[PDB]
């Protein structure tokens, strides 16, 4: 297969200003009947695949023109002269002239916004849950920005490592804040061993980590 | 006018075949273009499996061994994918797709020898006590196989402050959580309940978020 590299792998960028996105490819796209056979698509969260660009510079009909492709043999580009909030997405180029035809890996545009503090909340298992023997402490972090975030739980002022799982949300569309969740999941009789349960998040909104807890004890 | 949507099943079993339906409208698959399938795989990176010509001839991925084959029933205008011997390498979405910009709606496929199992539902209430005017609750639903649950509040009235996150595997099943956030002069004194669908066990669990 023809490798189709793509530069960068990840972008941020404010509304209104230009990006640019590269792809490469192992060998000359050029096909023996004369056309370079690269494409680039969008897209956009849980969607489909968008055609942006077809033969290197065309412009889909459906494309605004803010979107225009240029290069030859092996080097190509898109930009966009001004980003808006719906180009918020993963960037493919494809290539069809050698068989098979192939994708580039992505390249995936956040929207650059105002830093944007985490409302956190922390949750105590339920009653329903211990009978089952396991107990999962769940900690939500929502719309916050940049999406760097790190967190870390404490057992009566000690870090556990093990037993998390998080999980976060792509970019949300109305605020381009991101939200994430994080569960400490325990058995039961250990959950029972300790008071204090606490959810740390480091982020660069605030100098010192943002801490929930609750004590077993009530 | 060109629409193409795929469907089939959410879940196969290593070893078996996969077969998925395009059902194609606004444009005849003889009298044009090759008819594609594609997947794109957890990590976001896309193949092109293969295609059928709209003359009937076929072509094929290297990469998918003789493994694939493709068919079409022009009477109703459908073109078919057939994988065998799967494995968990073939968890993805797949798309049917066609040259000038068409790719259907896609449509997700797991594939696993785990058993389809019925989600618990737990009511996420918080610990005793704060002062401020918004509260956040939650539902979490855990060992459920497999993917999608749909989540709604309060049958769908609340979905104003609302976050469904992505479901992870845990023990080999999924668990997901979402949150909301209400007014607290709302909760307690009204009733906020999370209503929770996972049509492969054909189940609907309602919890109501009780205080403490
Ligand atoms: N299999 C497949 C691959 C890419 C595409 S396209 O949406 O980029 N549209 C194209 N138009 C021309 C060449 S590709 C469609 C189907
Ligand atoms: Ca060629």
């Amino acid at each position: 297969d023809v490798v189709m590299t793509q530069t960068p792998i990840t972008l941020s960028v404010t509304i209104g200003q230009p990006a640019s996105i590269s792809c490469k490819s192992s060998q000359s796209l050029l096909d023996s009947d004369g056309k370079t056979y690269l494409n680039w698509l969008l897209q956009r969260p849980g969607q489909s695949p968008k055609r942006l660009i077809y033969l290197v510079s065309k412009l889909d009909s459906r494309v605004p023109d803010r979107f225009t492709g240029s290069g030859a043999g092996t080097d190509f580009t898109l930009k966009i002269s001004r980003v808006e909030a719906e180009d918020l997405g993963i960037y493919y180029c494809w290539q069809g002239t050698h068989f098979p035809q192939t994708f580039g890996g992505g390249t995936k545009l956040e929207i650059k916004r105002a830093e944007a503090a985490p409302t956190v909340s922390i949750f105590p298992p339920s009653s329903e849950q211990l009978t089952s023997g396991g107990a999962s402490v769940v900690c939500f972090l929502n719309n916050f920005y940049p999406k760097d975030i790190n967190v870390k739980w404490k057992i009566d002022g000690s870090e556990r490592q093990n037993g998390v799982l998080n999980s976060e949300t792509d970019q949300d569309s109305k605020d381009s804040t991101y939200s994430m969740s994080s569960t400490l999941t325990l058995t039961k009789d250990e959950y029972e061993r300790h008071n204090t349960y606490t959810c740390e998040a480091t982020h660069k909104t605030s100098t010192s980590p943002i801490v929930k807890s609750f004590n077993r004890n009530e | 006018d060109v629409q193409l949507r795929e469907s089939g099943p959410d879940l196969v079993t290593p070893s078996q075949s996969l077969s998925l339906t395009c059902t194609v409208t606004g444009y005849s698959i003889t009298s044009g273009y090759s008819w594609h399938w594609n997947r794109q795989f957890p990590g976001n990176k896309l193949e092109w499996m293969g295609y059928i010509h709209y003359s009937g001839s076929t072509n094929y991925n290297p990469s998918l061994r003789g493994r694939i084959s493709i068919t079409r029933d022009t009477s109703k205008n459908q073109f078919f994918l057939q994988l065998n011997s799967v494995t968990t390498e073939d968890t993805a979405t797949y798309y049917c797709a066609r040259y000038g910009g068409y790719w259907g709606q896609g449509t997700s496929v797991t594939v696993a020898s785990a058993a389809t199992t019925p989600p618990s539902v737990y009511p996420l209430a918080p610990g005793g006590g704060a002062t401020n005017s918004m509260v956040t609750l939650g539902c979490l639903v855990k060992g459920y196989f497999p993917e999608p649950v749909t989540v709604t509040w309060n049958s769908g009235s609340l979905s104003g402050g609302v976050h469904t996150f992505p479901a992870v595997l845990q023990s080999d099943l999924y668990t997901l959580s979402s949150s909301v956030t209400v007014p607290s002069s709302t909760w307690p004194s009204e009733t906020v309940t999370c209503n929770v669908a996972h049509p492969a066990s054909s189940t609907k669990v309602d919890k109501k978020i009780v205080p403490r």
